[PDB]
């Protein structure tokens, strides 16, 4: 399938005392490989899955150099933006920064991003073009032509087309076994009786990776979405993920309505009745 | 692999 | 700013007197401070631990809380959730089934 890589940033003030809170994390597509957490005692990237562990000193000194810098950046950023928006030195403020690269089923490149926010709002942001800037207001504006002044984008399509890309395709080779490989949802319905007359069924899907998928319902072979609750997908914590699926149905009449999973792990979509 | 960071806002 | 979201449930299955893990996925939230306990039979668990901040496509970030724990008949669980959004905190108890 395709992959990608993925960097995020988030730094937040204190003005109380002291420095902002920082932490990075880095994904190849759904896992987690590396972090940073300021508060955290080695002061260093630290590795998060076993593949990226055989990464040598050099490549631990220079993420962590780089790391580092990035929140010295945020920092200064943290006061620029408050002065760009004439608040007080007494609130605490936040920015955030993700950037990646995605490839396809081939690994060469797809598509670069890179964006940056303020106080939870869109701020600055590379298009698609990894070469135009799109600025949410005149703040950002400022940034923009700050950022063409000082080659800004060239820089960052570089590193998305290039470098980005090309770790990105390492990874995936020396964490090919878990990377590389797909978990289909392993799926079951149940039933819980509301009353005489009616009765909830539930479709689960577990343990599946990568996060990505569709749960539908159906009856009599066309889709529902009266009566029906899906919830977020979210993670079992062992790096797979989790989602389900709900429909309030009269009972007796179970047999009509169908479950229906996609996942990239499936050769074919699954269809469930309750049992 | 991480960029280097960029110019200030 | 945006209030959390709020998940509670098991890795796995649960089954009474089977070893699990019970987990708390707060989601949708911003600012990042968040405040997030584990709750048996009202009371806070000491060994929690959580995931590394990250965020979504919208700036919202999500964040989720974990401990080993063991589904019984006579046990209740919860998630308890401040935040500044929140006018006091939110109680989330574990259902088995969801
Ligand atoms: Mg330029
Ligand atoms: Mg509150």
């Amino acid at each position: 399938g395709s992959h990608s890589m993925r960097y995020f940033f988030t730094s937040v003030s204190r003005p109380g005392r002291g420095e902002p809170r920082f932490i990075a994390v880095g994904y190849v597509d759904d896992t987690q490989f590396v972090r940073f957490d300021s508060d955290a005692a080695s002061q260093r990237m630290e590795p998060r899955a076993p593949w990226i562990e055989q990464e040598g000193p050099e490549y631990w000194d220079g993420e962590t150099r780089k790391v580092k810098a990035h929140s010295q950046t945020h920092r200064v950023d943290l006061g620029t933006l408050r002065g760009y928006y004439n608040q007080s030195e007494a609130g605490s403020h936040t920015v955030q920064r993700m950037y990646g690269c995605d490839v396809g089923s081939d690994w060469r490149f797809l598509r670069g991003y890179h964006q940056y926010a303020y106080d939870g709002k869109d701020y600055i942001a590379l298009k698609e073009d990894l070469r135009s800037w799109t600025a949410a207001d005149m703040a950002a504006q400022t940034t923009k032509h700050k950022w063409e002044a000082a080659h800004v984008a060239e820089q960052l399509r570089a590193y998305l087309e290039g470098t980005c890309v090309e770790w990105l395709r390492r990874y995936l080779e020396n964490g090919k076994e878990t990377l590389q490989r797909t978990d289909a949802p392993k799926t079951h319905m149940t039933h819980h009786a509301v009353s005489d007359h009616e009765a909830t069924l539930r479709c689960w899907a577990l343990s599946f990776y990568p996060a990505e998928i569709t749960l539908t319902w159906q009856r009599d072979g066309e889709d529902q979405t009266q009566d029906t609750e899906l919830v977020e997908t979210r993670p079992a914590g062992d790096g797979t993920f989790q989602k389900w699926a709900a429909v309030v149905v009269p009972s007796g009449q179970e047999q009509r309505y169908t479950c229906h999973v996609q996942h990239e792990g499936l050769p074919k979509p699954l269809t469930l009745r309750w049992e | 692999r991480v960029a280097s960071p960029t110019s200030g806002v | 700013q945006r209030t959390p979201k709020i998940q509670v449930y098991s890795r796995h299955p649960a089954e009474n007197g089977k070893s699990n893990f019970l987990n708390c996925y707060v989601s949708g939230f911003h600012p990042s401070d968040i405040e997030v306990d584990l709750l048996k039979n009202g009371e806070r668990i000491e060994k929690v631990e959580h995931s590394d901040l990250s965020f979504s496509k919208d700036w919202s970030f999500y964040l989720l809380y974990y401990t080993e724990f063991t589904p019984t008949e006579k046990d209740e669980y919860a998630c308890r959730v401040n935040h500044v959004t929140l006018s006091q905190p939110k109680i989330v108890k574990w259902d088995r089934d969801m």
